[PDB]
RNA sequence: AACUUUGAAGGCCGAAGUGGAGAAGGGUUCCAUGUGAACAGCAGUUGAACAUGGGUCAGUCGGUCCUGAGAGAUGGGCGAG
RNA sequence: CCCAUAUCCGCAGCAGGUCUCCAAGGUGAACAGCCUCUGGCAUGUUGGAACAAUGUAGGUAAGGGAAGUCGGCAAGCCGG
């Protein structure tokens, strides 16, 4: 706390924030604000970046969105907050609790970002990932990071701008959504030229039914390749998208609504609602981390202790490398059962492995909620003090009750809603949707909160 | 729980840290009034029990 | 006392409820001219008589 | 339970006369 | 909101008041009199000599009763108090003050006390129980204080122990800017 | 913070008690949490105040039944009524 | 739940009034008074510093012993 708070202190003295509103801003300005400023972020998804030649691979980048300046994404401010929540909630941050403290608390979260933002563009640069340093010198590294610096520093100011009641919600959010919804379209809409050795054909769903409809002497056989393609989008792609958008706004609505008053004023009746996604998307993203670094991990393992038969029954690897380039697949093993399939025969070919693998998937997120919830400090306990600190109350009940109360969902709304998680989250990977059942679920998420907000203001605008 | 938390955190790094979420909030208020009244009865009084009665005929 | 009729216990009831403050939206109405309970009652300041 | 610690705790309290203001508030530090 | 008095150079002054404070009005009346003309340090330093018992307040319109004290002399008179409340309530009120000068700008080692007022509020009611089944009144008398300070030549800095304290944080008000923000 | 709470002292009521329970009367004063504007003849971080919510579970404990001193219909009598 | 020097009636948290049950050790004739254990309380709607007069409630007085006063009022003597 000591060394912690206070070198913060020098810096946050320095570095800019943006102004209270004096009064609470017209609806019709919030939207004028955030299209405006939803607009320079698409603008910065699309911008190359300057100088970056060697590799990623130039012709991918016109191509592409990789190599924008929105390169580095808003990943690190997200990462930035996460990490502090993360830390912060288990009680290893110490947060200042007023809200001087606090307002400069905003600004370490803030500032962990601008050095995640500096520390992720390392990565990419030494390694090769834009080129190396020699290539590029100083002059083309000092752009290229600042650049990758002034992006997210701008992300950063306009999605403030928006949580301070300048626009609607949140950028982040936003962003995430916008990206989200444009790869679905642009998927089904894209102009883009494939050659191959059948010629030369359109990639957008959409765009390429008619041109292959006509293109084609074979109907049918339009209606076969046009709807599955192996390597590039398919109108089932976009049915298997809309399908799973419906059931996840089914189950988004779903929540349990507990009955609250303020214990200072009579009647006020309100509601505390414990979401069925009560561990929003974390759980699944945390497993998908572990998983695909458990790959790297076995592939570098498996090449020094190959002859024991114990290094080998904990998953093997080999290197396809027939045509296309050398990609690393599991032989067998744990990893081999940790596995998703990649077509729908694989799975009837093998029923137990892919029984195996949905017990680990449903079970690894349902498991990551539970255990989620306590370090993450929204257990009974951390929120029943919001609401204590809120001066609320479960009428006819003593502060303590609450507790228990809340245990009677809390604790399974975070397993079941994991597991709930990743269901959905497999029909998005088995079907091949578009942005997986996270993705969907942000999706839907964001868009449901704009809505909720927007006819409210419909009322009178 | 915490050892396998931070594991976690290592791999979020480098290439699949691109894919993550969004965090989460429930803070609400309300409003506030202040008004107040107590009655009671209404005092009396003319008991009338004056006692220095010294008869001077 | 703690013994009790049916009919005393119910009139005291109905004494209980009135006994309460007004309802604070009241004050928000076109006309509105009550600031608060004027009908408020102590057990103790006042005593029902029955 | 020994009930020598009533006397050992009350002395114990009366030590915090010369730390007023950085008082402990829990010795039982484990948990 | 207007004052008994229009400063003389509006820009070279600050304000404040009070209203329905429940401090005796006849104590109030004569501490304020005691500090008017004073230079703001010096008026503060008195009125911290009063809290102590140091410094008397000589009262001379309500004296009736009031006791003699040694430090009565300092003022030429012979009854003098120690009214507490009425120290700490016009200390509050000069601190208040001494903000609305720095918020405006102007030299705080610099003021004084150039117009001071004390005014009966309206009377607060209770009552007291007397013998042959009576009741009769038990008045509060509280009062209104107003101040007008104004920037003179003569300045005077804050005392060096009294910087040296630390900016005392309050729980409570903690609590409740929870709640609201 | 003289007055609240915990600890330690020194004291008092001294089993016809300043103890533990009831009848009549009170009628929510009971219990938890919060406030410290008004009230509690100083203060209060406290309260039997105020505010928000709770709490009284019976075949067997009483009522319910009996009749006591008495009250009181019908028949009848009186009575302008 | 209170059941009463603050939950009842006396205009009030009023030295008043208001029906009952249980009932320890010592001294002692004793449910007397005095001290104590169980249980309870915080001095009774405030505190601090002084220790004038005059009070209110307690005491003690040489020698005399009702000479005081309407009157031994008051106190005192006695006391198991
Ligand atoms: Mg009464
Ligand atoms: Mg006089
Ligand atoms: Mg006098
Ligand atoms: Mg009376
Ligand atoms: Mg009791
Ligand atoms: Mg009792
Ligand atoms: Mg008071
Ligand atoms: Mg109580
Ligand atoms: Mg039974
Ligand atoms: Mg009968
Ligand atoms: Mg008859
Ligand atoms: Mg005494
Ligand atoms: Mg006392
Ligand atoms: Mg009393
Ligand atoms: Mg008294
Ligand atoms: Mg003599
Ligand atoms: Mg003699
Ligand atoms: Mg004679
Ligand atoms: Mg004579
Ligand atoms: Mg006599």
């Amino acid at each position: 706390a000591i060394k912690f708070l206070e070198v913060i202190k020098p810096f946050c003295v320095i570095l800019p924030e943006i102004q209270k509103p004096e009064r609470k801003i017209q609806f019709k300005e919030k939207v004028l604000w955030t299209a405006i400023t939803l607009f320079i972020f698409l603008v910065c998804c699309q911008i190359p970046l300057f100088g970056i030649m060697s590799s990623d691979f130039y012709w991918m980048r016109v191509i592409l969105n990789r190599g924008t300046l929105m390169e580095l994404g808003i990943s690190p401010i997200v990462t930035s907050g996460l990490i502090m929540q993360l830390l912060a909630g288990a009680k290893i941050i110490e947060v200042g609790d007023t809200p001087k403290d606090r307002a400069l608390f905003n600004g370490a979260q803030k500032l962990f970002g601008m050095i995640i933002t500096i520390g992720q563009s390392i990565v990419y640069v030494m390694t090769g990932m834009y080129g190396d340093p020699s290539e590029m010198g100083a002059g083309i590294c000092l752009l290229i990071t600042i650049q990758l610096f002034v992006a997210g520093l701008i992300v950063l100011l306009l999605d403030e701008l928006l949580q301070k009641g300048y626009g609607l919600g949140s950028g982040i959010s936003l962003f995430i959504a916008t990206n989200i919804c444009e790869t679905i379209v642009w998927k089904a809409f894209s102009p883009t030229t494939v050659n191959t050795g059948r010629g030369m054909e359109f990639e957008g769903a959409i765009i390429a039914l008619f041109h292959l409809l006509a293109t084609r002497t074979d109907k049918v056989r339009a209606l076969r390749e046009a709807f599955y393609r192996q390597n590039l989008p398919n109108l089932m792609n976009l049915i298997a998208t809309i399908f799973v958008f419906a059931v996840v706004i089914y189950f988004q609505g779903f929540r349990v609504d507990l009955p609250i008053k303020s214990a200072r004023y009579r009647g006020q009746y309100n509601t505390y609602p414990i979401k069925l996604f009560y561990t929003s998307n974390i759980p699944i993203i945390l497993q998908s981390a572990l998983v695909s670094n458990l790959y790297v991990i076995s592939q570098m393992l498996s090449a020094r202790f190959s002859g024991n038969l114990l290094v080998s029954l904990l998953g093997t690897w080999s290197d396809t490398s027939s045509g296309g380039p050398a990609r690393a697949y599991p032989v067998g093993g744990l990893c081999h059962y940790l596995s998703p399939p990649e077509s729908f025969g694989s799975v009837l070919e093998d029923p137990v492995h892919a029984v195996v693998y949905i017990v680990f998937m449903l079970g690894s997120c349902a498991f990551f909620s539970k255990t989620w919830i306590e370090v993450s400090g929204s257990s009974a306990k951390d929120v029943a003090k919001q609401l204590k600190e809120q001066q609320m109350v479960m009428r006819g009940h003593r502060e303590t009750s609450m507790v228990h109360e809340l245990n009677r969902y809390i604790p399974t709304a975070a397993a079941f809603g994991g597991l709930c998680i990743g269901a959905l989250s497999v029909l998005a990977d088995f079907l091949g949707a578009i942005g997986s059942g996270t993705g969907i679920l942000l999706a839907v998420t964001i868009i449901y909160q704009y809505f909720e907000i927007f006819v409210k203001e419909q009322s009178e605008v | 729980n915490y050892i396998l938390l931070n594991l976690a955190v290592a791999d979020l790094f480098m290439v699949f840290g691109g894919f993550t979420t969004t965090l989460y909030t429930s803070l609400h208020g309300y409003f506030v009034f202040g008004p107040t009244g107590m009655p009671g009865p209404t005092p009396s009084g003319t008991n009338v029990g004056s006692s220095g009665r010294s008869p001077s005929v | 006392s703690s013994h009790k009729t049916f009919r005393i216990k119910r009139f005291l009831a109905k004494k209980q409820k009135q006994n309460r403050p007004i309802p604070q939206w009241i004050w928000m109405k076109t006309g509105n001219k009550i600031r608060y309970n004027s009908k408020r009652r102590h057990w103790r300041r006042t005593k029902l008589g029955l | 339970v020994a009930k020598q610690r009533i006397r050992m705790a009350n002395e114990k309290h009366s030590k915090n006369i010369t730390q007023r203001g950085n008082v402990a508030k829990t010795s039982r530090n484990a948990p | 909101v207007r004052y008994s008095l229009d400063p003389e150079n509006p820009t070279k002054s600050c304000k404040s008041r009070g209203s329905n404070l429940r401090v005796h009005f006849k104590n109030t009346r004569e501490t304020a009199q005691a500090i008017k003309g004073m230079h703001i340090r010096k008026a503060t330093k008195y009125l911290k000599d009063v809290t102590l018992k140091k410094q008397c307040v000589p009262f001379r319109r309500y004296n009736g009763g009031v006791g003699r004290c040694a430090q009565a002399k300092q003022w030429g008179w012979t009854q003098g108090r120690w009214p507490k409340k009425s120290a700490e309530f016009l200390l509050h009120m000069l601190k208040n003050a001494e903000s609305n000068a720095e918020l405006k700008g102007l030299d705080v080692d610099s003021l004084v006390i150039e117009h001071i007022q004390v005014n009966k509020a309206p009377k607060m009611r209770r009552r007291t129980y007397r013998a042959h089944g009576r009741i009769n009144p038990y008045m509060s008398s509280p009062c209104h204080i107003e101040m007008i300070l104004t920037e003179k030549e003569q300045i005077v800095p804050k005392p060096e122990e009294e910087v040296a304290q630390k900016k005392k944080i309050s729980q409570k008000k903690l609590k409740k800017q929870k709640l609201m923000a």
